[PDB]
RNA sequence: GAGAAUGGAAUUCCUGGUGGAGCGGUGGAAUGCGCAGAUAUCAGGAGGAACACCAGUGGCGAAGGCGGUUCUCUGGGCCUUUCCUGACGCUGAGGAGCGAAAGCGUGGGGAGCGAACAGGCUUAGAUACCCUGGUAGUCCACGCUGUAAACGGUGGGUACUAGGUGUGGGGUCCAUUCCACGGGUUCCGUGCCGUAGCUAACGCUUUAAGUACCCCGCCUGGGGAGUACGGCCGCAAGGCUAAAACUCAAAGGAAUU
RNA sequence: AAAAUGUUUU
């Protein structure tokens, strides 16, 4: 529909599952997919493989709308950031400067109790 | 220490302590 | 182990001088620890201070972030 | 009759003059009660390492003052309620 | 506790013009002490730590008075006399 | 240690933009949330709580304990050659105070977390583990309670009895400086190794569990039982003091295979 | 990943 030129990611891979969204570099985004959009549910919607299908599934959507080389910002304890930035690589367009924009609390709230498994 | 002294205290008190939460009431009637 | 660290000496702290806060903190934006910096307990407490006054006071960045 | 140094950062839109107004007034209401006025330094503008109050520099002062604890609290509670200065710290070196 | 006030004590409490260690001008110190700290912990009524040295402070003042009293009477007597009377 | 102001990140919620089918969660799932536009993403705002890095092999406190920054108020410790007083020391029954967390009372606050609770899973059952929710509480003010594996399971004080080696604090000395790097030395901490010695062994060993002296607390087989009766304390929960009948011939410590 | 139990000889 309108081209949007240069864009930017935002990879966030947790230990569930991995979303990746293209978005206009005013915040607005273009594009997303993930694990679950693309076919995966549950326990295997984890695997870097997952990412690597809703990563390239985006970066495709986003090249139909038009959308030229990406500044990644990547977030969260996952398994398939790196796997969803070859992906990216790999549909093929310039990436940039892959970020750490993952938060970290200064202690701050308090975090849920220990697993017993 | 082999933790069998602090479990048989252990039992004992919880035994007493379940026992006064089921007799409070009438504790507090009539008695401590 | 830490004596091959050679201890290092940096005078008056001055939390408003910028550029020792800038050689003790770290490329991300942290306070670097005592066995890297090389620093006394005493520098070590004064320069940490004196990061947190700057960073509350903007002469210096609570996380650099991007490099 | 202690010494302290004021790190006053004032909003960036000020442009000279106003500035040294207030910080006349502000040294005045010092010097009302024996509080002498050591130096005040005028940095200028600066960066700030990061936004405050939506404001990306601010005007750095340092004011080294000897008054009582009664007057530099004062001063700072002055500074406070004055909707023209963004931030304010108030150091004082147990030495120098 | 400026040390102003403290010298001040130390000079009108003492025994002879050298002295700064008698029991008399370390009791006069003492409960100096005790009044600022007294009127401190009215307004913090929260310090258990001051409290707690506050307290020092007293026991080792009334060990000093005993030792006084213990060696001259009527010494102690106008000591406690000058100093709040012993109430 | 107390008081006050205040800083930034993160969570959650709110408002708006964008965007569209899942999100979330697990061993696997489902409950749950989501086309009434969630998750995600950006901007703006509100609010409560905890203070990454510094930060441990460390510091302080009588203990419990103590970590954003700044100011105000305040306690104790360490060192020093001179100075002062001149045994004023030590310990301390009863007594008093302080005393993590949970809990209680009145009021406030409530983001996150989370007993109880509800649901989903697992299961022979699952009043559990795990998952989604979630109230007291966690927070603040003022009180109350006064108990902990409140442990170094080691009361306080003092003197003496190989060393070796880290580290925290104050001095002082030296050479080049006329900084400091360095070495020494001294006083006070805090670890590790280790001799004599001690111990049932494990281990302790100048920070003693060694050799001694002073004072306090406490023990006298295991259960019954830190329970009953009485009394005291408390708003309550309960705490403190504290038996006997009866019963067993073991209970227990360290270590060996 | 959860996955319980083991009367009375002489
Ligand atoms: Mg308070
Ligand atoms: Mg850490
Ligand atoms: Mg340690
Ligand atoms: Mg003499
Ligand atoms: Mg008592
Ligand atoms: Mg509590
Ligand atoms: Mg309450
Ligand atoms: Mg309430
Ligand atoms: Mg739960
Ligand atoms: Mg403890
Ligand atoms: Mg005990
Ligand atoms: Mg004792
Ligand atoms: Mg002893
Ligand atoms: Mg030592
Ligand atoms: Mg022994
Ligand atoms: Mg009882």
């Amino acid at each position: 529909k309108k081209n949007v030129v240069a864009g930017q990611a935002h990879i966030k891979s947790t230990f569930n599952n991995t979303i990746i969204a293209i978005t206009d570099p005013s915040g607005a985004v273009i594009s997303w997919a993930s694990a679950g959009t693309v076919g995966f549910k549950g326990s295997r919607k984890s695997t870097p493989f997952a990412a690597q299908m809703a990563a390239e599934a985006a970066g495709r959507r986003a090249m139909e709308h038009g959308m030229k080389r990406v500044d990644v910002f990547v977030k969260g304890p996952g398994s398939g950031r790196e796997t969803a930035i070859r992906s990216l690589g790999a549909v093929g367009l310039e990436i940039g400067p892959i970020s750490d924009v993952t938060p970290v609390p200064h202690n701050g709230c308090r975090p849920p109790k220990r697993r017993r498994v | 220490g082999s933790v069998i002294k602090k479990r048989r205290k252990r039992m004992a008190k919880k035994k007493h302590r379940k026992l006064l939460k089921r007799t409070r009431i009438q504790r507090r009637r009539a008695g401590k | 182990k830490v004596v091959p660290i050679k201890t290092v000496h940096i005078g008056a702290v001055d939390y408003k001088d910028t550029a020792l806060l800038r050689k003790f903190i770290s490329e991300r934006g942290k306070i670097r620890a005592r066995r890297v910096t090389g620093l006394s307990v005493q520098d070590q407490r004064k320069v940490a201070i004196a990061i947190k006054n700057a960073r509350e006071l903007a002469l210096l960045p609570y996380a650099s972030t991007a490099r | 009759m202690r010494k302290y140094e004021v790190m006053i950062i004032i909003d960036p839109t000020v442009e000279e003059r106003q500035v040294d107004s207030l910080m006349e007034k502000y040294l005045k209401v010092i010097t009302d009660e024996k509080g002498t006025v050591d130096n005040v330094d005028v940095w200028g503008k600066r960066r700030l390492a990061y936004d405050i109050q939506k404001k990306s520099e601010g005007i750095y002062v340092v004011v080294n003052a000897t008054c009582e604890p009664a007057t530099i609290q004062e001063l700072d509670r002055l500074l406070a309620i004055d909707e023209k200065i963004m931030r304010t710290k108030v150091m004082r070196p147990e030495i120098h | 506790m400026d040390a102003a006030e403290k010298k001040k004590i130390i000079e009108e409490y003492a025994t002879h013009p050298g002295d700064t260690g008698s029991p008399d001008v370390q009791v006069a110190i003492l409960t100096k002490r005790i009044a600022e700290l007294t009127e401190h912990l009215k307004v913090h009524k929260g310090d258990h730590h001051s409290r707690r040295g506050l307290m020092l402070m007293v026991g080792q003042r009334r060990r000093l008075l005993n030792y006084i009293a213990k060696n001259d009477i009527e010494h102690y007597r106008e000591l406690i006399a000058r100093l709040g009377l012993r109430r």
